[PDB]
Order: structure tokens, then C-alpha cells, then sequence
């Protein structure tokens, strides 16, 4: 079987460097070449590197030329990329990936062919924040057709485990988590609601829970329909 | 035998681009050199680049770039330049210099050297060249000495040739070099000096001939 | 460099059907194509290369062909795991670029959407800034345009909008937005509205809440 | 005769990159069987101009050993390769030998050995003072001194390098379009010839 | 860019001498990738020294060169009829190839005075629009001439052509011809033409004056 | 024995071209005297050990009938005629009895037969089906097909043409050198005694 393990991911404050390993398994790996290639979320796809098979044909993309190097070891059979002068545009996942022809593009037959799983790299100067809990208070204008729909609002955290249920994982029926949308301010946010009768609002519990490993912060929060 | 044989003489329009051909015979081509080298009429040498026949490998000098071109053929065992962009400061003559091989020996120097081709770029066409007559007379007359001539002007093909009386006469004989006008025709005098006791006996007759033009003109003096 | 071009975006369809897609260039790159397939959040895999030969172990549904400065890839019957997205790539130059992509769509009828509005909570405007959230859901059809308009005046480049994948019960879509402002400028206005635009409803809602009304 | 040891003849031929013809690849092949009928599986037009033996004759017969080589070469190469012929490739790279008994297979690999810009993984000698002898490698990448004057490790005017670099492009004719070659050159000597063709029945 | 310099603009000596001719270059060459070459008027060039300190087949030993570094010398020990023609040392192991200006060998003897004529335009010529006025100076040793033309006492620039004939091969003389050309109006307007020659042959100056109203 | 005239025996022997080796010709000569004089005193005689018969008793005998034969020979694969022994040109072109009765000879003709170029009108067979009966006339020129592909005379593979041409060059070895071969076939049945050589009365 032929595998593609890569390491070394993870977060980067900018103006600091970093390496990025990349080791093979099942196939000759000074006979074939390779490439890394970085993908941004919803972005499709961006070529990044390419090499070949006695480091004689090495090009790199305009966009991030001159401050990435790639370099190859047949010995240990590995590839590293190595990292300078980090910026905002760095953040994505990494492929690498092989090719089936000894060589760049150019020749009849090419094409890309075992994909790694890839690593994440994020680029920020920030730090540790515990996300902040606010309260979607169900009311009127949240009632149609006997259904009323609440739900909370995470804000401000900047590393991305979150994990929310519904009473402790009791409710999971018309729950949707939308995905993280980063603001303008470079801390991520993401809300989440629940659709649940409107005859039920004020006879059955709602717990809002939320979950930040790096942050160590869980917060429970009683979200009830407003009073007037 | 050793030898080199260049093309012949080129008349181009300012523009237009000029190949220059070079064969050699008689050695191992494919292990030698070729040194192209264009000369104006009298002034310094310069050099245009060169190629080796066994790569196909060429240089060029940094003034002469971007229009100038050497290829090569084994087949032929000849070579050729292209020179692109032609103006009036083209008008010289070429040459190809190459280190003479016997056997799988080569010279350290360029011994082989081609006959050169003129070349001469301008917008000028051919036309008939026009004679006229330095007749002999007192003010030409100093201590029994008289100089008389025929003057060839406004002729654009350059070649040219005079003589005196179908070459009956030729000491004292001395012609010209041409000299570029302003109006883009070649010009040259022939001077002829004899004793006074000689003029007005025999007819005076200088014969001019330009083969471009196939023009033949006798004009007495 | 090479610009690579896909014509359809997005492609609803059903079991059975037939879906084609083109991917064209702007320069004639010979037959020095290929097509990538990714599915939801996975590496993507390599099925035809120089637009005609398949590699290996790729169902025969799959197929493409091409000449000049145009691609077409075709797929002869469609099954549940053919869903994903599609990406085409030139091999002529060595700066290699991928398309935008192409990613095929489950088919429903069209559904029309439900609105929901959040007036700010007072904990989150002690915190200095006032958002508000106007809600879209089970709509199949996944084209829409949501408008803010505060005081009877359109609101523009102060609001973001996310949606989440479809979901595999209904097949729908469900989408949020939230406009963003801050304390001392929620106060100076009275009328927060969102507006909704989606080929479910014939006419767009107008719903607003009134910030001095309980 | 359960016929299960097969010679491994795909490493030789099912190979994604051939050495340079200048530095040629040598391999042995013994202690098994052989299966010449693989050698038409592929390839549409693959000369096989076995001098020395009888073409279709050679399963039935054992040999003490088989020596396989193979290198990348141009179109008229291919023909300049047949024994006895002179050529600079000929009497400059590889040399084939006047008494040959073997087989030489070229075809045409246009679709697996071109590039667009231009390939430069092949290369091929220019020049040597001396002509070789059969069955001899050269890798020296030392400069050439033509003349009678040392040239002192730096190129230029008379003294040149000494390899060459194809350019291999689909633009180019069926001339210049690349060709692969692989010879095999059989043996026989004391051993008990364990090289044994295939039997039927 | 390795220039070249000969020092020498001219060596006119006498036949049977030793004569030494040096070129100097800008920065230091190569040990043995220097050359001379020897060229005539109108035919090709031919190459005397290969290898900076050899001499190629054909040549006679009469023709030795030396130096180093920066400076080439080359010497004949004794001058011939057919050694008069001009010489060039030039770069072998740059990147760039160059020649230098070129140092012409030639034969001088004793300063003579010139003959000088002149010649105002002919009948031809005016019923042809133009006037052409020739000034000739012939049998003088020096090739460097001073000819100056009036035109009613006043100096006349610009409009002048000169040409030169090459050594001559029975006495070693010289030739010169100095034509001015005018418009019919702008010839007929002014009376006096006059070409006077400072020739240092000459002791003095010498003028030759003629008026339009006596031709 | 009465009857004296000569037989013929300069036309075979000194003739102005001979025909390639598969097609050889066959001349009767009978009603005549036999002359063996001029056989080996003439042209250089090499290799003229004769099978079954002593040559000193040429000429006392009476024969039956003598058949003449001539044709030209790779210098290597002289030795090719000579009963009992196996080869290509034994298996394919021409072969000879066991129980032979006659005489051959052999002798070099780089004069008349090497060309500049190379010989084109020699033309021998490579492979056929099997051995071939003993004075056997083969005229065959299809395509063979090795393998079960019908080529029906055209392929690039499986399928080789019979005839082959020879290539001789002055500049060649001694054992290149072609021979030119005649080979006396003779009958022993003394029933009409015609071919009788030369004796008195
Ligand atoms: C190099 O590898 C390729 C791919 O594996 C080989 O191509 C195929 O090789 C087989 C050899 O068996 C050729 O014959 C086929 O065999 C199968 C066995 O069941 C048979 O069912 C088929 O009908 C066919 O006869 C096959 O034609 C060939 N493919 C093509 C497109 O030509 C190739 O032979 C290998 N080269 C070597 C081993 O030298
Ligand atoms: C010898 O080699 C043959 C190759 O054909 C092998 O095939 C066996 O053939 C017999 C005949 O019926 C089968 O019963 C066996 O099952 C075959 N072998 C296998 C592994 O399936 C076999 O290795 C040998 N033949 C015998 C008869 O032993």
C-alpha cells in the first residue's frame, strides 16, 4: 500500500519560520516525484510546489516565491518544505501529494495520483480567548406555524474545538450548527438554534452547553422566552 | 586543399534583413570554429559572435544583439548569419574565420580566412553613371605638365572602372576612390598628366564601364 | 499563467440522470488535461488524465473527451457516491492552476423558506456592540439574498451571512445572518428590518422587529 | 514441469525512466525460464533484428546466461546501432561488437519521453579522442583538450564540453522523436545452462 | 570589455631596418591566447602569430613576438618592400573578442614640395546646374596635408571633399584631391575661388587663385 | 570406347555469373570424353577431397552419368558441404546425400564476386519448414508466418521474410570471403558406359 504521512502543522505567529515534513511508504521514493499543494476552506484548490527526481526541475508559484523552499532526502525517503516570512495568506491545509511520471507537467502522461490527508497551518498573532455565551430569547416573531426556534450565539475564541448540545446531548432534533465565520476582527464566531414547539417554551429546560480545550472554558447558559 | 568560399555581393534595402553564407572544403568541419568579422572601408575591425560546429553552441558581443543569428549545416559543411534591421552603417565587408584542422589536430589560431562579401544597404536604385570631362588647358599647364581627367558621378551600384585610351596609356594614371553624397550616388575622379608638347596631337579618350548598369560610356577630352 | 474556465456551477440532480461539464482554457494546452474528484472533506482522488485515458479501478460511468481549447466530462449513470465536487487541471505550462470548481446537487421541489428575527440580548449589548440575526431555512433551492435595511434604508457592508451544507434528511438549506453594529450607534435608529429574496415566494417578505416595542 | 519460475523481464522493459546512452544500464538474468512472447504484448511498431541466431528459434535452446541493456537514442540511431556500422554514436557510446549473437528491440516512445519546453534528463557524448572498445562505459565528465595546449579545467575557445543534451518535443519530426532500445546478448559457457526456454507438453 | 591600444600611429622607415610595434591592453589576458594579423588594402586578412609566443606556417622568422601581462611586442628584423601593410593583435581567452586600432608600417624618405594644380568647373558641368572646383596636390612625401579653400577672401567650410591615393610603388608618392561643389547661381554670384596649401614640404604657403570673370 | 569428342567442361566452370545458392542448376553431360585435366590445372584447386572415390582413379574408369553443379558459398560455412554434417544452408539451401559418390571443389572469387557496395545477387534462405529431401530445387518466396497471425505478407512483427541477401566487401577477412563451389555428382551402374574418359581404343 502506499501512504503519505505529513507533520509538523499547527499555529504560527507571523514573522516566524517553520518546516513541514513529509514521509512516504510503498513505493520507490527517488524514482517518483512530488508535490505540496494548499487548499484554503471553500477556496477549491492552489498549487504550492513541485519537484523532481534529482532536484534538477524545481519551480515554485509567483504568488509565494522566494519565501518557500523545498528540498529532498532519498536517505530517510522524506520532503520538507520549509517556511519564511509568514502571512496572512499561509493559513490553509497542505497536500502532499505524488506524481506517476518522474517529472513536472509537460509530458503526454501526468497526473496527480495519492493524495495525503494534508496538515493544517494557521497564521495569527493572537492567543488563548474563552468564547463568550448570549442568550436567543425565543418570542413572537420567533413563532410560525407553533414552532418556536432558539438557540445561542459563541463568540470570541480563537482556536477551533467546539463542540455544543442541547441538554447535555438529551436534545438533538432540529438543532443546526452553522460553521465559524470569521469576522473582520480575526476572531471567529458561529451560532447555533434549536426548533421546538411553541406550546413547549417555558415547561421545558434548554441547556446551552459549549466546549473550549485550549481556552478550558465551559459555560451553560439559560436561554428563556422574554418577558413583557 | 584548404579552402573557404563566402557568398557574393549583396545590394539590400534599409529594413530588410541580410543572410551571409560560408562554406569551407578540405578539413574536418566538425571539429573546428567559425569567427564572423565585418570590416567598413577603412576603419577598425570588430567581431559579431562565434559558433562551434560540434554543439551548435553560439555568442554574440553585447552591442551586436537581438538581430543577429548563426546556424550551421554538416551536411552542406556550411554556415550562415542573419542579420536583421539593416541601416547604412551595414554597408561593409563580411569574413569567416576559422582554425584550420589536418587531422584530429586543430591550430591554436584562426588560419582559414574567406574572401568577403560586400554588402551594401540603401534605398538608391541602379542608374547609369554620368562622365564628365577635365579637358586640358593653360591653367592646367605648369613647367610643361598638363593634368586633364574624367570625373564618374552619380552612379549607385559602387563598382566602377576606368580607363585611359583602352589602356594605351597608364603611367601617370591615377583614379579615385568613390566618396559617398549627400544625395545617396557614389562619385570618383581619374587624372591623367602628359607632357604640353602632346596636347592637341592625339585624341584624349577615357572609357568608363559599370557593370550593373551594364553601361559603357568613351568620352573624348 | 493558463486560466481555466467552468461554465455551470452548480448542478441539481437525480438518480439516473445525465450531468456534463466543461472546462475550457483561453490558450490551446493540447490534450494535456486531467479531473479531479473531492468528496466532503477528503483528500481528492485522480480518475482521467489527458481527458480520454482512465487510470485504473474508476467505474466505467465515468468519461471525457476534448480537443483544441475544449473539455467535456461526461457520466453515463449517477449513484448516491457520485455526489461531490469536480476540479479540472492544465499540464501545458509548469504554473499549474486548477479551476473553480464544479460540485454536483442533490434534487428536491422548491420549499418555501421560514424567517426568524433576534432582537439583540442585553448581554450581549453590555458588551458594547448590537447584532442582529435574521434567520432562513428548509429552503431547497440554495440561491438567495437576504437584505438589511434599518429606518426604511438598505444597510450594506456591515453584514455577514453563512449557510450550512445540505442536510441529508430533507436535502435542504439552512442560512444565517447576522448584522453587525455597535452600542452607541444601535439607539439613533427605531426600524430594524430584514428582507428576504428566494424563488419559493412569489413576493419578499417584509418583517421587522420595533426596537421600542417589547 | 510445473513452469512457475518466470525470468523477471518487466524490470527491464515496464521501466518509467531508461538510463542515459552514455551511461547505459546493465543487468543479469539467470536460474529461470524465459517467456520471449511477452516481448510482443506492446509497443505498435518494435523491430526485433536478431543477428546471429535464428529469430523465431530461440525457445528451444538453453543458454548459460542473458545480459540485458538498454539506453534512449534518436530515430537514424536505431539503425546506426546494427553491428559492424560506423557512426560517432556507434564508435563513441555503446560499440557493438563484430561477432554478436543477440537480439536489439527499438520502439518508439514519443508519448512517455516528451516535454512541451523541452527534456534535459537525457544526455550523449560529442566527442572522445579515442574511439571504444566493445562493451565498455564511459562516465568521465572531464573537458576536452582538441588541441595541443591544456585547456586547465575551464571552458572555451578549444576546449569544450564533452556531453550534449537532447531536446525532445512533439513538435519535432518522427527523426528526432526519441526511441527506446534494449539489447540482450546471449551467452554460453561451462555452466550447466540454467537459462532453459519454455517446453510444451 | 578588454580594450586594446597600439602605441604607435606610424612607423615610416626605410627597407632592410628593424622595426618594433607594441600593443598594450587594458587588463591582463591569458598567457598564449594572443594573435597578429596581417592585412592589405582590398584583399583578406592573414594571420602572422597564433599562440602569443609561436609562429604559424608560411612566415618567415623575420616576424618574433613577445610579452606578457598587459603588453605585446612584436619585431622584424629586416624590412621588406612587401612588409608595408597594416598589423592587429587581438584576444583569445575572454568572453569578449576585440582588435585593437591597427599601426601601419611605411616608408618615408625626404620632404618634397608638391605640384599643385586647380581646376575650375567645366562647361559640362555648368550647363549641367552644378560647379565643381578641384584642387589636385601630387609628389609629396608627407601624408599629412593642410588644404584650405576661398571663395572671395572668405574662408569656405563644410562643402569639401577629399580623396587620397595609397602609397606609390616606384618613387613613394602621394595624391590628393580636394573638391568643392556649388549651385550654378551661388558659383556665378562670386567672382574669386582660391585653394592655398600650408604643406610642411612647402617652406611657405602656397595659394592658387583664379576669378570667375576670366574663365 | 570409341567417340572423342570433349564434353563441355568450361561453360559450368568459367562462366560470367553464378546463381544464388538456393536456386543452383543441375547440368546432364553425357556422349562425350571426360577431360579431368583441366579441372585443377587451370583454377587454383582448394578442398578437393572427393567422397567414395580416390581422385587418381578418375580417369581409367568408366562412369554411368555425370551431373554438374556450381553455385557461391559464405567462406565460414564452406565446410557446410559434406554429407553427414548440419547447418542452415544444410537444412534450408542445399544438402547432400549420405551415400555420396562424387567430388567437390571450392575456390576463392573476391575478384568477380565483391562489389564496392556490397552483392546483391546472392540470395540464401534463412528458415523453412524442415529438412529437405537430397538434390532438392526450391523456388519458394512467400512469407512465413512463426506465430497464428495470418500477416498475408506484410507485418512489422511475427512474420519474417524468407529470402536474404549477402553483402561482400573487398575490405573483408579471409573468411568472408565468398567461394565459388562445384560439385560433381557421378553414378556408378556402368550399364552404358558413356561418359568414358580418355583411353586407347
Ligand atoms: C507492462 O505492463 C503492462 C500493464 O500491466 C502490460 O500490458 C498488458 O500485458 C499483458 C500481459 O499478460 C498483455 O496480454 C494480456 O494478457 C491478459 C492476461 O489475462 C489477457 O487476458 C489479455 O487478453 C492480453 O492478452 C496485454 O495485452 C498488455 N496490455 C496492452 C494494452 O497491450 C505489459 O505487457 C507489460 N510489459 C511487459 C511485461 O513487458
Ligand atoms: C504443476 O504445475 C501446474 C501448472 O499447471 C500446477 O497446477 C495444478 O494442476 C492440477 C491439475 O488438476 C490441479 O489439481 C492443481 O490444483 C494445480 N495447482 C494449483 C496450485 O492449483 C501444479 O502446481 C502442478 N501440477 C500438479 C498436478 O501437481
Amino acid at each position: 500500500e502506499v501512504q503519505l504521512v505529513e507533520s509538523g502543522g499547527g499555529l504560527v505567529q507571523p514573522g516566524r519560520s517553520l518546516r513541514l515534513s513529509c514521509a512516504a511508504s510503498g513505493f520507490r521514493f527517488d524514482d517518483y516525484a512530488l508535490h505540496w499543494v494548499r487548499q484554503a476552506p471553500e477556496k477549491g484548490l492552489e498549487w504550492v510546489s513541485g519537484i523532481s527526481w534529482n532536484s534538477n526541475n524545481i519551480g515554485y508559484a509567483e504568488s509565494v516565491k522566494g519565501r518557500f523552499t523545498i528540498s529532498r532526502d532519498t536517505a530517510k525517503k522524506s520532503l520538507y518544505l520549509q517556511m519564511n516570512d509568514l502571512r496572512a495568506e499561509d493559513t490553509a491545509l497542505y497536500y502532499c501529494v505524488k506524481d506517476r511520471h518522474y517529472d513536472s507537467s509537460g509530458y503526454f502522461v501526468n497526473g496527480f495520483d495519492i493524495w495525503g490527508q494534508g496538515t493544517l497551518v494557521t497564521v495569527s498573532a493572537a492567543s488563548t480567548k474563552g468564547p463568550s455565551v448570549f442568550p436567543l430569547a425565543p418570542s413572537s416573531k420567533s413563532t410560525s406555524g407553533g414552532t418556536a426556534a432558539l438557540g445561542c450565539l459563541v463568540k470570541d475564541y480563537f482556536p477551533e474545538p467546539v463542540t455544543v448540545s442541547w441538554n447535555s446531548g438529551a436534545l438533538t432534533s432540529g438543532v443546526h450548527t452553522f460553521p465559524a465565520v470569521l469576522q473582520s476582527s480575526g476572531l471567529y464566531s458561529l451560532s447555533s438554534v434549536v426548533t421546538v414547539p411553541s406550546s413547549s417554551l417555558g415547561t421545558q429546560t434548554y441547556i446551552c452547553n459549549v466546549n473550549h480545550k485550549p481556552s478550558n472554558t465551559k459555560v451553560d447558559k439559560r436561554v428563556e422566552p422574554k418577558s413583557c | 586543399q584548404m579552402q573557404l568560399v563566402q557568398s557574393g555581393p549583396e545590394v539590400k534595402k534599409p529594413g530588410t534583413s541580410v543572410k551571409v553564407s560560408c562554406k569551407a572544403s578540405g578539413f574536418t568541419f566538425t571539429s573546428s570554429a567559425v569567427q564572423w568579422v565585418r570590416q567598413a572601408r577603412g576603419q577598425r575591425l570588430e567581431w559579431i559572435g562565434w559558433i562551434v560546429v560540434g554543439s551548435g553552441n553560439t555568442d554574440y558581443a553585447q552591442q551586436f544583439q537581438e538581430r543577429v543569428t548563426i546556424t550551421r549545416d554538416m551536411s552542406t559543411s556550411t554556415a550562415y548569419m542573419e542579420l536583421s534591421s539593416l541601416g547604412s552603417e551595414d554597408t561593409a565587408v563580411y569574413y569567416c574565420a576559422a582554425p584550420n584542422c589536418s587531422g584530429g589536430s586543430c591550430y591554436d589560431g584562426f588560419d582559414l580566412w574567406g574572401q568577403g562579401t560586400m554588402v551594401t544597404v540603401s534605398s538608391a536604385s541602379t542608374k547609369g553613371p554620368s562622365v564628365f570631362p577635365l579637358a586640358p588647358s593653360s591653367k592646367s599647364t605648369s613647367g610643361g605638365t598638363a593634368a586633364l581627367g574624367c570625373l564618374v558621378k552619380d552612379y549607385f551600384p559602387e563598382p566602377v572602372t576606368v580607363s585611359w585610351n583602352s589602356g594605351a596609356l597608364t603611367s601617370g594614371v591615377h583614379t579615385f576612390p568613390a566618396v559617398l553624397q549627400s544625395s545617396g550616388l557614389y562619385s570618383l575622379s581619374s587624372v591623367v598628366t602628359v607632357p604640353s608638347s602632346s596636347l592637341g596631337t592625339q585624341t584624349y579618350i577615357c572609357n568608363v564601364n559599370h557593370k550593373p548598369s551594364n553601361t559603357k560610356v568613351d568620352k573624348k577630352v | 499563467d493558463i486560466q481555466l474556465t467552468q461554465s455551470p456551477s452548480f448542478l441539481s440532480a437525480s438518480v439516473g440522470d445525465r450531468v456534463t461539464v466543461t472546462c475550457r482554457a483561453s490558450q490551446g494546452i493540447s490534450s494535456y488535461v486531467a479531473w479531479y474528484q473531492q468528496k466532503a472533506g477528503k483528500a481528492p482522488t485522480l480518475l482521467i488524465y489527458t481527458a480520454s485515458t482512465l487510470q485504473s479501478g474508476v467505474p466505467s460511468r465515468f468519461s471525457g473527451s476534448g480537443s483544441g481549447t475544449e473539455f467535456t466530462l461526461t457520466i453515463s449513470s449517477l449513484q448516491p457516491e457520485d455526489f461531490a465536487t469536480y476540479y479540472c487541471q492544465q499540464l501545458h505550462s509548469y504554473p499549474v492552476t486548477f479551476g473553480q470548481g464544479t460540485r454536483l446537487d442533490i434534487e428536491r421541489t422548491v420549499a418555501a423558506p421560514s424567517v426568524f428575527i433576534f432582537p439583540p440580548s442585553d448581554e450581549q449589548l453590555k458588551s458594547g456592540t448590537a447584532s442582529v440575526v435574521c434567520l432562513l431555512n428548509n429552503f431547497y433551492p440554495r440561491e438567495a439574498k437576504v437584505q438589511w435595511k434599518v429606518d426604511n434604508a438598505l444597510q450594506s457592508g456591515n453584514s455577514q451571512e453563512s449557510v450550512t451544507e445540505q442536510d441529508s434528511k430533507d436535502s435542504t438549506y439552512s442560512l444565517s445572518s447576522t448584522l453587525t453594529l455597535s452600542k452607541a450607534d444601535y439607539e439613533k435608529h427605531k426600524v430594524y428590518a430584514c428582507e428576504v429574496t428566494h424563488q419559493g415566494l412569489s413576493s419578499p417578505v417584509t418583517k421587522s422587529f420595533n426596537r421600542g416595542e417589547c | 514441469p510445473n513452469i512457475t519460475n518466470l525470468c523477471p523481464f518487466d524490470e527491464v522493459f515496464n521501466a518509467t525512466r531508461f538510463a542515459s546512452v552514455y551511461a547505459w544500464n546493465r543487468k543479469r538474468i539467470s536460474n529461470c525460464v524465459a517467456d520471449y512472447s511477452v516481448l510482443y504484448n506492446l509497443a505498435p511498431f518494435f523491430t526485433f533484428k536478431c543477428y546471429g541466431v535464428s529469430p523465431t528459434k530461440l525457445n528451444d535452446l538453453c543458454f548459460t546466461n542473458v545480459y540485458a541493456d538498454s539506453f534512449v537514442i534518436r530515430g537514424d540511431e536505431v539503425r546506426q546501432i546494427a553491428p559492424g556500422q560506423t557512426g560517432n554514436i556507434a564508435d563513441y557510446n555503446y560499440k557493438l561488437p563484430d561477432d554478436f549473437t543477440g537480439c536489439v528491440i527499438a520502439w518508439n516512445s514519443n508519448k512517455l519521453d516528451s516535454k512541451v519546453s523541452g527534456n534535459y534528463n537525457y544526455l550523449y557524448r560529442l566527442f572522445r579522442k579515442s574511439n571504444l572498445k566493445p562493451f565498455e562505459r564511459d562516465i568521465s565528465t572531464e573537458i576536452y583538450q582538441a588541441g595541443n595546449k591544456p585547456c586547465n579545467g575551464v571552458a572555451g575557445f578549444n576546449c569544450y564540453f564533452p556531453l550534449r543534451s537532447y531536446s525532445f518535443r512533439p513538435t519535432y519530426g518522427v527523426g528526432h522523436q526519441p526511441y527506446r532500445v534494449v539489447v540482450l546478448s546471449f551467452e554460453l559457457l561451462h555452466a550447466p545452462a540454467t537459462v532453459c526456454g519454455p517446453k510444451k507438453s
